[PDB]
């Protein structure tokens, strides 16, 4: 299984690269995502940089273009890497990935053409030399060819992937979402807008029975969404994506059946300078899990929920199929079932916001007797079923609450289960040789018939632990926890697990004596920290004060961080002084023809250009018509004008001016234009500069609304080229024929 | 039949133009700009002019009397208006990349300023490029444990903001949120030089002031654990 | 119009009533909902409270019963009341408003048993008598004679409202939720989840149908919700409301023309000790507008445009009407338009997370010409239409940007209008003698046609003028701000007007010479602070620092708070010491029978009681079955239970102890019992104490899951007593009957 | 045919006794528990029980063999089982309202107790009432311009709060947020004797700390206008 959030380290900065990866390691992640913007590495049509250097004024020191760093931390990290290297990523990126020097050599992007795909092989073969180690040593898993064909050329696609066949011998090959491939496996990018599961199931529906036997991923899940100027909005345009949201999906692909599962943005971080799409923010965190500043949201641990459950079950949820044999006893919550080779799983899902309180029918009775399951608002419940503990006596019959993590520890298995405050799961325990005996603390109660111990727990803000001894001596050791403290646990080695309220658990030195841990504690991290491990712990320390242990039960450790260590705090810093200087705007002047775009002229970088146009003016002025304005026209992105040295307009794509000081004679116009960025699609050249013009007068305005509306299908499909149809149209057929 | 022209489909519309003398430029509106740009195919009359980059003249595509505009919008969106000008300006014209402070490198060090109490006006100084250079004391060590958020209060202004000479990002008036993170990487304990290339314009620009707000402050705490 | 928050003096602090009320006057409420809960004031069936005095250890000295310095607080403040004085409120108070001493006085609450509604005239005569010289003032506008009635007997409420009618000449009477009622008039209390406007626009056109010529209102519109103990959630049960739903149903009810509108919670704050419901927490926060702790979240902001829009626009959404003749051009929004005298309102709809652009359709023309109307994601907007301004040559022909006021000052009417940060609204005004100039200060456009002005405007973090002159002398003043400086904009007289970054404006003395207000700043606060007003103002001082002034215009100053005045800022406080002490439990103990009810025997206080039982056993132990058990069943909604001195068990309702420390002879048995609250439907008696009685061993458990649903039908109607059916259930006749 | 009960409708059961020696003791489960009690009304064979009060003995109401239980649930849930006792208990029972502390007014003044370290462990102590006294300093003028939310951490308790002889709430470990707010009535500026009355209900209880946590401060400044 993979379990992915994506990262960009072209929006990280290099020294926060394992700030941010091991965050992603800390919530289950086990994989990373990320492009490998083409624009990126090679701006300017010269030599792919793949270093920490940097030559643009808006691209900081601490941004890399290192990759093989990257790859290799990741590696360091235990992570494996989904590389997404298309010429095209999309991803609110400047021209979406394309390095805007390819405008000048090809018409028709994202295509078969030999101008654009050229360049294309130029980039595959620069890349997959980078990824070659990194994919032979295992770190790089999967190769993803482009962002997003919708329209379907299987001829374009199958090029991008022999590529990469060829470099790169055996790998995953797959593209983001093009319905129509045959033989190259397609992923699914599901951003559905809040509590609409409709659309959301349909298309996992749709999408698993497509292309039987292939690699099936959610290449791009909900995980936040992105913030713009000019029709954007505070958290993202949408305008906020719930938590409750994310996780929602999340347990619904699982539910659906769907393994491979990437966040998208994970971090999202920060576009450098303009590296950024057309009217994006500067920001790019995306509200992801960890935001852009580092804070762990929280859909960050939400999100790791669902992670450490994929990894700790991982076992049970590669051998599952769909089933379809468990029955709700009431329509509150929605079903979605799993059966597998040794256990089975019920997404139990309440997309309302009432409290559903539910019970399940498995073999014509009705499983949990003395609680039912209570089904949160806004919320999906995975209930675990029928799960043999591998290797060991113990059958997991059911748990009302949800399983968070299973580990080995010599005779024991542990598991961690929870519940909100208040929330009574039972749990009910099989054992194949008969239950020896059970231990308890805290707010257990013990029914016992049988082979069958039938465990029913309270959930408070603390631990309760059940230890069932099977007559063979293997132990069962349940810890029930309250949902934040399974929020807040770590597993920070493999035989070292914290549950805890503490923020986040970072970086480890598990030395042989005196382990360490960079805990980082926020205003809610102190009370108890419960360990679980087979290491004999014989002290805790937090930052050199001594931390009084009760050891539980053999494997477990309880300690109280005071709730005097952390602090809340949020300082601002002012400025001593402002110190203004103008500028003089005009270092030097080059000529450039009317109307030709600036990249044409060989300006390849997005940003501020000053244009100065010597206009002439004559007794033409008294032909003009009484509105009198001067118009700039046809633009990228934003241009602030001054006419004669007074400032005239500003705007868009569109200035129009009051022409209140031109003269008869030369006439300077300034248009300080700040090119924001190309768009993020790769199939229009939309360009940087004025590629319009200047105009005088306001004879009229002629608006367009009497639309005739004509039906028109364009023909999508494996032999469909996007860039062909847009470079020879056939709608020119059915202007001629109505 | 349809006044929206806001959806997949062929679309025709028809119009009248008196003379041919005058210049016809097509604005797409508003509405069509987007950070995904729309698939939106224009053809006038029966001849293909090519797909919505922006604003088109659209003159030598349309004849006396009569006329029509097709668009077969893929996805997204357009409200098309036609613009009617006397005259296209002749002029020779010059560019230069960035401004004179810029490749000068005035975010690293600027020449010396006057200085400006923290209401900055700017709306005199319309049309033009002012730098504001300020320096705030950090005083402790920069660390992800406590990030840092530059806030910017201002208008009528675009705004680069660089600190210690790194660029951190752009502000304008239509931007989401006044903030941008400045990394632990940007932020030195001590004085930081931070800079705001302000583009100023509008006749009612200005910055009210600068801060950074640290977001939250974390301890990061060694757990140390004896075996 | 009746524009209403519900605030409770009886969850409120008396000192904090004005601090509460102010805030909601400042949003531009006009009027005051509130209960007047029966138990609050007569307790324990003696002599109705009304005073700052108080008798139970769980109700802080600063909760008062002091209606009477409410109401003349509410009247200070100018804001009208509606008492909701019930003898049942609902409202998840104890017994729902019932003191607990009636249920030994009634088996049939809510109802015209002679038993309950002799003490119901007695409690009407109490509160009527105290709401008679503030109803004569005119403070106290409505009388609401009790909560959700939903079952229909029209008899019971019309002998309430008669009551009411008989004390209270001419005032209005009404039900909340009564669907039955023929002369009373009936109100709505409508809490949709959220995204669900096909029930709340049902909900409200089924409504408006019902009731010819009888007042309309939405006595509880969602404000928000509350949380409990047991099955609840942190910020409310549901488990959070979005702050944009509430505005959306807002605009929604004042689309679909109902006028009056209580936000239900506006404030919410906190339930005194025992009187809550059962399982409630004593936070009646209900992420209300204001928060428990004096807090104005999100949500209060947004109810404030709304409240301001329906004060500024008064005479305009009074004389509205259907009318639905306005055409939206695409169906990205829903339109609910209202036609009206002088003016016209299209509310447009996006229930969506994408930004919707749309044009209206009002003679035959798309109305706003060089603009789209800009309608947010998760939003409504008031589209203003043809508005006459009255007593002025101007027309506001449309405005693309939501008014949020409209005042008169001499010669200029003031308008404020508002969009988000580069938003395009355009703006046009026709001027019956004619445009004679228009002046601006900021991002304005000017276009002149005739007798119209088209102004289209950029906003952005400050205030945008255009002054439109008649040629008459009469001037229309247009102030263009952000949504944030609408949210934060205060009249803080009918001649004062501060548009601002504050966080909220507070008190105010408007002296002779020297106007003072009470700011208060959060670390948003700082920045322009813009006052229209006729005043000459000299001088503007914060805390004595003197302000920098500009006269914008003859009505208008600018001046800015420095960033440096406002601080952040989030201490905490911890324990010098932590002093234990065991509290010995008994007082004094009187005997009781068993299974008799507390209340019963004189206990009408909810809290803590402790039984001891002092149980008999024997050589009958031996004839005891194996599991061994002595389970404590039929209490009220907390024990701890001890066994001869060892603790044995603690839960809700029932308590199944191992039965371990038990002997021969006499046993004493320990209960520390805790009943939360009664529940706060008002028809069952829930009774405190143990109502039901302690059991040995378990022979059985008997599950009882093979129902057969027989279709029954409860006959509700203006002839149905919910409580006679309690009492004399009919189904008897179809169990006989199968 | 149905398993739930749990909709509005008459829903009819039917259930075998061997004896009528047993106690027949009907739950209705943790699902019908709602703080608006449900109106749900209990028929045991052809006779009527009453409205569901919680747990009801109805030994009265039924005959050796088989039986049928009916409920006109008319609005919320059940899920109803049967416990089966050998005996009911006799026994002479009294009541105390309160507590010896509690009537005592020990919340106003306690008699001193021992000092305890910050990590209060109760579960020795379950099955009775403990007082944790505290005193909180808080140097600074009480105002609804800086909210005051006393956090308790704990397990395993019922407790009651009091803020200077003030009832303040309760808290209890399925209780929503751990969280009260106490209002600027209740604190004092200098010292404040914040005391909790714990009612220790399970062999695990304790109490981990207490924090009074302003939410935030804001400035109250007083703004002036000459005229």
């Amino acid at each position: 299984t993979l379990l992915c959030g994506e990262i960009h380290y072209f929006r990280v900065p290099k020294h926060l690269w394992r700030d941010r990866l091991l965050k992603l390691k800390r919530a289950g992640g086990n994989c990373v995502s990320t492009y490998i913007p083409w624009n990126w590495h090679d701006p300017r049509e010269k030599v792919v940089n793949f270093t920490d250097g940097t030559s643009q004024w808006h691209v900081a020191s601490y941004y890399s273009r290192d990759l093989a760093s990257f790859l290799e931390l990741a590696g360091e990290l235990g992570l494996r890497v989904i590389a997404r290297p298309g010429p095209y990523i999309c991803s609110e990126w400047d021209s979406g990935g394309h390095p805007n020097w390819i405008y000048t050599k090809a018409m028709r992007l994202r295509s078969l053409d030999p101008g654009y795909f050229k360049h294309v092989v130029e980039w595959y073969n620069s890349v997959l030399n980078i990824l070659k180690p990194y994919v032979e040593r295992e770190i790089v898993i999967g190769i993803q060819v482009e962002n997003e064909y919708f329209w379907g050329n299987e001829k374009y696609i199958e090029k991008l992937a022999e590529i990469v066949e060829e470099k790169l011998p055996g790998v995953l090959v797959f593209t983001n979402e093009d319905p129509y491939l045959t033989r190259i496996p397609n992923t699914i990018d599901l951003y559905p807008s809040p509590w609409d599961m409709r659309q959301f199931d349909d298309r996992l529906r749709s999408y698993l029975s497509s292309q039987p036997g292939l690699f099936k991923m959610i290449m791009e899940l909900e995980g936040g969404w992105f913030k713009s100027s000019r029709y954007g909005y505070y958290p993202t345009n949408r305008l906020s994506i719930p938590p409750e949201w994310t996780e929602i999906l999340l347990k619904t692909a699982v539910g659906m059946g769907l393994n491979n599962i990437n966040i998208y943005m994970f971090h999202g971080g920060s576009n450098p300078g303009y590296y950024t799409a057309k009217y994006l923010a500067s920001s790019y965190d995306f509200e992801a899990c960890i935001r852009e500043w580092g804070e762990l949201s929280e859909r960050y641990y939400r999100v790791k929920r669902v992670f450490t459950f994929l990894n700790g079950f991982q076992e049970l949820v590669t051998s599952l199929k769909p089933g379809e044999t468990v029955k709700t006893a009431s329509t509150c919550s929605e079903l979605l079932q799993r059966v597998g080779d040794h256990g089975k799983i019920a997404v139990l899902r309440n997309t309302g916001d009432n409290l559903c309180y539910q019970r399940l029918i498995n073999r014509g009775e009705i499983i949990p007797m003395w609680t039912p399951i209570r089904v949160p608002p806004r919320y999906a419940k995975i209930v675990l079923l029928d799960l043999v503990v591998e290797g060991t006596p113990f059958k997991l019959v059911y748990t009302s609450g949800e399983a968070l993590l299973m580990k080995r520890l010599g005779d024991t298995v542990v598991m961690i289960i929870y519940g909100d405050h208040g929330e009574y799961t039972e749990t009910a325990v099989e054992v194949e040789g008969g239950v020896l005996d059970v231990d308890i603390q805290g707010d257990v109660l013990i029914r016992r018939e049988g082979e069958r111990a039938y465990l029913v727990v309270n959930h408070t803000h603390g631990e309760h632990l059940a230890i069932v001894k099977s007559t063979r001596g293997q132990n069962l050791l349940l810890i029930f926890t309250c949902r934040c403290r399974a929020e807040k646990t770590w597993i920070v080695d493999e035989d070292l697990v914290l549950i805890s309220n503490i923020y986040y658990i970072g970086d480890s030195r598990i030395d042989e004596g005196k382990v360490v841990i960079n805990a980082e504690l926020d205003e809610d991290s102190c009370g108890r920290l419960l360990v679980v491990t087979s290491r004999e712990i014989e002290a805790i320390s937090l930052e050199d004060l001594d931390l009084d242990l009760t050891r539980l039960s053999k494997y477990v450790y309880a300690t109280h961080i005071p709730l005097s260590m952390c602090r809340s705090g949020k300082n601002t810093y002012h400025p001593l002084e402002y110190r203004l200087l103008e500028d003089p705007v005009f270092h030097t002047l080059t000529s450039i023809n009317p109307s030709s775009p600036l990249l044409k002229n060989g300006f390849y970088e997005n940003g501020i250009y000053v244009y100065r146009l010597r206009l002439h003016l004559d007794k033409k002025q008294l032909g003009d018509l009484l509105d009198k304005h001067l118009a700039l026209i046809g633009f990228s992105d934003y241009a602030v004008v001054s006419i004669n040295n007074e400032y005239a307009g500003s705007g868009y794509h569109y200035i129009e001016m009051s022409a209140d000081s031109l003269r008869e004679g030369v006439n300077e116009v300034t248009v300080i234009l700040e090119s924001t960025g190309h768009p993020n699609d790769g199939l229009l050249y939309v360009p940087n500069g004025i590629y319009g013009g200047v105009y005088l007068g306001r004879v009229g305005e002629i608006r367009l609304y009497k639309w005739r509306k004509t039906g028109f299908e364009i023909p999508y499909g494996p032999g469909f080229d996007l860039a062909e149809f847009i470079a020879n149209p056939e709608p020119v057929i059915k202007a001629l024929q109505e | 039949e349809t006044y929206s022209v806001d959806s997949p489909g062929l679309y025709i519309t028809e119009f009248k133009v008196d003379d041919l003398s005058r210049h016809y430029v097509l604005d797409p509106g508003l509405e069509f700009y987007y950070n995904h740009y729309y698939r939106i195919l224009l053809f006038v009359n029966k001849v293909y002019v090519g797909p919505l980059i922006g604003p088109i003249d659209i003159t030598r595509y349309l004849k006396p009397g009569v006329n029509e505009v097709a668009l077969l919008v893929e996805w997204g969106v357009v409200n098309p208006v036609i613009g009617v000008y006397q005259y296209k300006v002749d002029g020779e014209w010059f560019i230069q990349e960035g401004l004179h402070g810029l490749i000068e490198e005035w975010f690293r060090r600027s020449p010396r300023g006057e200085t400006a109490e923290p209401p900055i006006l700017l709306g005199d100084k319309a049309g033009r490029v002012i730098w504001v250079n300020t320096v705030i004391p950090y005083e402790k060590e920069p660390t992800s444990s406590s990030p840092v958020k530059l806030e910017v209060d201002f208008w009528g202004c675009r705004i680069l903001v660089f600190v210690n000479g790194e660029f951190i990002g752009r502000i304008s008036d239509d931007s989401p949120e006044r903030e941008l993170y400045v990394p632990e990487t940007a932020v030195r304990r001590g004085l930081n030089n931070i800079t705001l290339l302000a583009i100023v314009t509008s006749r009612s620009s200005g910055i009210r002031g600068l801060r950074l707000k640290e977001t939250y402050v974390h301890e990061r705490k060694e757990i140390v654990f004896k075996l």
